[PDB]
């Protein structure tokens, strides 16, 4: 990329690199509860919500 | 000793419902036994329960 700026004018390139950390979490313990209901019917097969 | 008709003042009704999506149907009808007309049907359909 340093090759090419110096060897061009009316067009650059450009480089960069960023590191990530997102931290994942809600305001308390009851913002973060999950429910669901499954049944079996009797040919074995499930429904699930 | 003779027979009797139930004469419900409702006569037989339903409305068989397709969902248009993986061969759901929803069944609305004037029956005791849901689980029996789920059973009927999805066999009749050869679909899970």
């Amino acid at each position: 990329v340093e090759k090419f700026n110096a060897e061009n004018y009316w067009k650059k390139k450009g480089l960069a690199m960023v590191p990530l950390k997102f931290p994942v979490g809600l305001g308390s313990r009851a913002a973060g509860q999950a429910a669901a209901l499954v049944h079996i019917y009797l040919d074995g097969s499930v429904l699930v919500t | 000793m003779g027979g009797q008709e139930h004469f419900y003042m409702e006569t037989q009704s339903m409305l068989v419902v397709p969902k248009g999506e993986d061969q759901e149907m929803d069944v609305y009808v004037s029956t005791q036994f849901p689980k029996y007309i789920q059973d009927i049907v999805a066999s009749t359909l050869k679909l899970p329960a």
